[PDB]
């Protein structure tokens, strides 16, 4: 039992890692829009330093 | 006014200045709406390229 759990552990946790660096790709995206936009003068710097956060 | 009298004009030619002073401040006031306007379409330009 203690074999098996481990094992599914182990592969929930691949995909979890996965779509935590999906996510990880997707806040990229916005931060780098966001600094295009602060760079460009539409936004001001505080949208900047919420999407960062 | 500005030409003399009893000569030949040409078609354009300014005759009298009617001492603008309302015509001048709502020109003002209409290319201070198109200084922010024109910038405000120039950075949506540049931002619409990457669908920001």
């Amino acid at each position: 039992a203690s074999v098996a759990t481990a094992y599914l552990t182990l592969k929930a946790d691949q995909a979890q890692l996965q779509l935590t660096k999906d996510t990880l790709g997707t806040y990229q995206k916005s931060f780098d829009l966001t600094q295009r936009s602060y760079d460009v003068g539409v936004a001001s710097a505080l949208d900047l330093r919420q999407a960062q956060t | 006014r500005l030409f003399k009298e009893g000569s030949d004009v040409k078609a354009g030619q300014q005759l009298y200045q009617i001492d603008p002073a309302t015509y001048e401040a709502d020109y003002q006031s209409a290319q201070a709406n198109l200084a922010s306007t024109q910038e405000q379409a120039q950075r949506y330009k540049l931002l619409v390229a990457d669908q920001a």
